[PDB]
């Protein structure tokens, strides 16, 4: 390109250094840097415009850092065979078949058929593989799609639990509606709202977290016009995302895992329960209320 | 998911028409049904897809002794939908008895679009309380959809008739319809006609053309209620995701409204947040405290000043919530709507539970007690005598809403861990 | 339904381009076509007793559905591709190459190589139903064959070459 | 193969003329018979080859008390064919009795072209039901060709006369002619005059010049019916290859029509497929379900989006078919016609069996029962008395078509494995 255009100039510099009787590192460095600036801006000039980097990052966020919610709620609703053990002989192709069929009903029927589902019980599975323009994107690497993928699992987990909480509030729909029954086997302290708080607020936290980081990254790339600079941003953006989403195994991450499992069991009881009565549900319920209070206390162990 | 909207009564059909016309304005579509070729967003939130770039809106219109429905009929906004669902006294018993006989064919019109709808989320009622023909008919139909559908959600946009005074059977009608509202509805959005009259006299000096400007404010609130669904957000993209935090128990399911300009003829999100806290900017008019609030913002996005504002509305201490619970006012951010010119690019909306409306309910209860003891205001027609010879159903309705007032005042207390 | 060798005389400047085995391949795919024309016209010639109506509808459809796959999705798709390929061929070598890469995909999609004793035999046995239904003008003993061989076909079709889902709707 | 087309009656000769004129427009030929020297395709599908670049079309025209046939006669489209086959009351019995005596010479005119035709596939009837002179005459001639030719196929393009109302013998005529239609015809293409009137009032606002625009729509459907034969396709290049899938049994042999524009004054094949499913785009107006459908597309070819669309119309779930059978809507693709300018370069066509027309048949049956009991509407002429003194043949015809209605409703059920 323009590297080939000024190739003889850059050879003239190296030739000039050869001709001099005195060599300094200091002058040599300036030659290296002056070449580095122009060669680095050429690659940036292509990747942002002809490879459409700026538009693609929005998409990567949408489907991957779960910036769209509608597809990935109804997919979990229509995949109830992840509640079983997989044989991993049938399920693996079956989820991609189910996913494309789901998308055909409404909203992105025929555009971007490039992404593919993966399997990494079934809810601990379900990854994502995404193909990009490999010659026209070299910033995107196997490590990038991986660090990506861990976040994808966690952001799946939070959306997974909140659907359970709103679905288990069929109390409003069919059980306190024309009905009133009695209490002390119908009231369970109504803890169901309070656990809904402890996931719903993590959700809003993550909303701030994702939106702020996505805004700063798209603000950064406009200013930085050398490709070597761009890599630092991307490696900073991901590394922020990890710690602020609390993915990194801390005591607080252990607490959050405990919360997820306790809430999952609490949903699993009242889902199967039926028309309500103590069916030996009360022993579980006592263990649940004690455990929730105790685990909630650990979130107030770091306050100062 | 998909929601079939249900309008009846004169005023209720006026808001149904006004909302669907405003959604035609909001989306890149013609008033004839044609989608524009200069258009990202979803235009399938409530619309059956025909071919000719036609998203046919999924709305069922209902009428009884129609006057204003003919003026709705001759319009270029009648060519967007109308799948031929037009079908033909100002008392509650009039609407109730006339709906009694013809319930099957209008429910067949319902079942038509029900099997027509592959997906479903809920049914939205465009109702008017003490609208005459709308009263009774709407409560009867509400009972029928509830009886037929225990798997679906119902939200009702209904007026609270109070214009500071003539109709003397109005508290009777409001009392019966509110009885059906408490036990046969899943979601209630209430507004004050007096408060909208106050804000109309705020923004201008009108007294006669109040109806059209009231339509402006209600269309703004109704569009803001659906912006998170019609435009791709992330949460409360369903009705139920929006609803679930707001109702802590289905005796407390009556929801409050907000719109941040007073006159609609840089400000940070904190400012509209802090004044959406103020009751002069709330469009619905001991100490009352909020049970849960959710706020919704559409406009300019400051990516970090959200949490900064959050710490600020905390330490401002303008609103102390329910004692016996973890009650928060909660933040939602949405895209400001394209395809239309917009004044006030930042616009806010509040949904909340407050105990202040129990005052309005006991106002209607006390007026009903006065007119019932004074005994000249039932207006003694054949409808009421055939419906009830002894007129004890109204007494039972007053008993139940008095029980509801007791529940309201007990929820107002710091102790509502015991029943009642 | 068998036999029939038909030749065509090609000039030498193009007979040194197109192979002899290529002619043999054209003959093979012709034979496959003739079986489909046979079953379709054989179920086209016909004009208690009304049980043959069910035996007409349940079979005429199925053969026409087989026809729609094999003809269009392979033999017309790849041919319309092949013209677009050869108009971009710019070498004496690469024209032969793209030509031979057209034969070895159309000879695969219609299965004429590899696992003709595991898949093709079902297509082989269902044409005898078109023989039997042509003869009658007993009756349940054809449906007894039909249901068994049909389930035998479907329980083989359930395995994914990945393109075999393109017919798995019957 | 080759098909001799057979037109009688005023309206039937109008469509025969209109179709042959439109085929003159479609092929690169002059209206005088001369083939153009600026012209791939076949121009021998229905044409006797003379020398002067003359393909003489193989059509036999028939008239009875001719009015419109004289206006057909003075035309530049009368020099294309006319091998001198012109040969001369509005009741069925009038046409039947007048055809009774002269059957031999018109059949000799038939045998003329029959030995003239080296190849033959079928005979196409251009008929009109309750056209007066066409009724009776056409059914008689239908009986004669069936009696003489058990080796040939017969397809009849016939109108269903319903224009929402005077002729009172119309259900009698339709009843008798439909009796002959069920048991003496191999293929029936029916259309509604009411539905074509509806689509004519859709595309324009005409009420008086409906006939010429009806000719436009019928010529489009008739040309689309023959495009796969006139232009080299691959399947249904014969009549019988097209017909065989459509008729599962010869009591179900009545075929439906479709044309994808409404107004004829990129869209994928899915879109015209999915709206050719809609009954507002079908040109013929419990649950009715299709017994077999075949669709035909002529236009822009997307080579892989065919099967993609196929999976799409599957998972759309707009049309559930017959329970007791493997019934598919099936795809045919043809070349869009050269040698003429064309609006709507993509154009679609459906042939199907549906149970919905049994309603129209019982409508005519109920009207016939009413007029027959009321006994003033047979109109008591010498034709009817000489044909039948006791008038039991109409009663037998009503019995047979009632049996056919029973067969229709039993085929409508999920169980039609037993007879009846």
């Amino acid at each position: 390109s323009i590297l080939k255009n000024q190739e003889d100039t850059f050879a003239a510099e190296l030739h000039r250094l050869k001709q001099q009787p005195l060599f300094s590192l200091v002058d040599f460095e300036q030659v290296v840097d002056r070449i580095r600036s122009t060669v680095a801006e050429h690659l940036w000039k292509l990747m942002v415009e002809e490879s459409d980097l700026l538009g693609q990052l929005k998409i990567i966020k949408d489907f991957y850092l779960l910036g769209r919610g509608e597809l990935f709620q109804a997919f979990i609703d229509t995949a109830q065979h992840m509640l079983k053990t997989p044989p991993t002989a049938v399920t693996e192709h079956d989820v991609n078949v189910a996913f494309q069929q789901s998308a055909h009903k409404v909203l992105l029927d025929d555009d971007n058929l490039l992404p593919l589902l993966h399997l990494t019980s079934g809810w601990a599975a379900l990854g994502l593989s995404y193909k990009v323009q490999w010659p026209l994107h070299i910033l995107f690497t196997p490590a990038v799609l991986e660090k990506y993928n861990v976040v994808f699992k966690y952001l799946l987990s939070v959306r997974r639990v909140q659907a359970e909480l709103q679905h288990c509030w069929a109390l409003q729909m069919q059980r306190k509606h024309l009905k009133s029954n009695q209490t002390d086997a119908i009231k369970w302290r109504l803890r169901n709202h309070m656990a809904f708080l402890v996931d719903n607020l993590q959700y809003y936290l993550q909303v701030d977290v994702l939106e702020s980081q996505f805004s700063q990254l798209l603000h950064q790339i406009n200013s930085t016009r050398d490709f070597e600079s761009i890599r630092l941003a991307h490696d900073h953006f991901l590394s922020n995302l990890l710690a602020q989403s609390f993915i990194l195994l801390k005591p607080v991450f252990h607490c959050l895992n405990e919360i997820l499992d306790l809430c999952h069991s609490f949903c699993s009881l009242v889902s199967q329960n039926l028309g309500p009565l103590d069916e030996r549900g009360a022993a579980q319920l006592s263990i649940l209320v004690k455990g929730f209070s105790r685990q909630s206390s650990l979130l107030f162990k770091i306050l100062s | 998911r998909e929601i079939i909207t249900l309008q009846l009564g004169q005023c209720g059909n006026q808001i149904g028409f006004e909302f669907w016309k405003q959604l035609c304005a909001e989306h890149g579509i013609s008033p004839e049904g044609i989608v524009e070729e200069f258009a990202t967003d979803r235009k399938d939130v409530f619309f059956y897809q025909a071919d000719d770039e036609h998203y046919i809106p999924r709305a069922v219109l209902l009428d009884l002794e129609p006057r204003v429905i003919h003026s709705i009929l001759n319009s270029p906004y009648a060519k967007l939908y109308n799948p031929e669902n037009i079908y033909l006294g100002n008392n509650w018993a009039s609407g109730f008895s006339q709906g009694e006989k013809i319930h099957e064919d209008i429910f067949d019109i319902i079942d038509r679009e029900a099997d027509g709808s592959d997906s479903l989320e809920g049914f939205v009622l465009c109702h008017s309380i003490a609208g005459g023909t709308g009263s009774g008919l709407g409560s009867y139909l509400l009972e029928r959809l509830n009886d037929r559908y225990p798997k679906k959600l119902v939200q009702t946009y209904s007026v609270f008739p109070n214009q500071d005074e003539d109709v003397v059977v109005q508290p009777y009608n409001s009392l019966l319809t509110l009885k059906r509202l408490t036990q046969n509805a899943d979601c209630v959005v209430v507004l004050d006609n007096t408060a909208l009259n106050r804000i109309a006299t705020d923004r201008l000096h009108i007294q006669n053309p109040s109806f059209s400007q009231i339509n402006q404010l209600v269309s703004t609130i109704m569009s803001a209620s659906t912006t998170t669904l019609r435009y791709p957000g992330y949460m409360n993209n369903d009705l139920i995701g929006l609803i679930a935090s707001l109702i802590p128990t289905p005796r407390l399911h009556f929801l409050m409204t907000g719109y941040t300009p007073l006159t609609t003829d840089k400000t940070t999100v904190l400012d509209v947040m802090r004044r959406l806290l103020q009751p002069k900017n709330v469009m619905v008019s001991t100490n009352h405290c909020y049970i849960a609030i959710l706020n919704i913002i559409q406009g300019e996005v400051d990516p970090t000043q959200v949490h900064k504002s959050l710490q600020r509305i905390r330490e401002r201490k303008l609103a102390n919530f329910i004692p016996w619970g973890p009650a928060s006012i909660q933040v939602a951010l949405s895209r400001k709507s394209p395809y239309l010119p917009s004044a006030h690019r930042v616009s806010g909306l509040m949904m909340a539970n407050h105990t202040s409306i129990s005052s309005l309910f006991e106002r209607t209860c006390r007026q009903y007690d006065k007119l019932r003891k004074r005994e000249a205001f039932l207006e003694q027609f054949r409808k009421e005598d055939m419906f009830k010879d002894n007129f004890d159903e109204m007494d039972t309705s007053r008993e139940i809403v008095q029980q509801l007032i007791d529940e309201y005042h007990a929820a107002t207390r710091p102790d509502y861990i015991s029943w009642g | 339904l068998d036999g029939l060798t038909l030749s065509y005389k090609v000039p030498w400047p193009v007979d040194i381009v197109i192979s002899l085995e290529c002619q043999k391949i054209y003959n093979q795919v012709f034979l496959l076509l003739l079986q489909i024309k046979w079953a379709k016209y054989s179920l086209d010639v016909l004009l208690q007793i009304h049980r043959m109506f069910l035996l007409r509808v349940k079979l005429m459809h199925f053969v026409n559905s087989l026809h729609n796959y094999i003809m269009t999705r392979i033999l017309h798709s790849t041919g319309l591709e092949f013209q677009h390929q050869v108009e971009e061929a710019k070498d004496l070598d690469q024209l032969i190459k793209i030509h031979y890469r057209y034969l070895s995909t159309i000879h695969d999609r219609c299965l004429l190589r590899e696992k003709v004793s595991f898949v093709k035999e079902a297509i082989m046995k269902v044409l005898n139903l078109a023989l039997m239904f042509a003869d009658g003008w007993s009756i349940e003993k054809m449906e007894s064959d039909f249901k068994n061989c049909h389930m035998f076909l479907v329980t083989i079709l359930n395995k994914a070459f990945p393109h075999l889902e393109s017919l798995a709707l019957s």
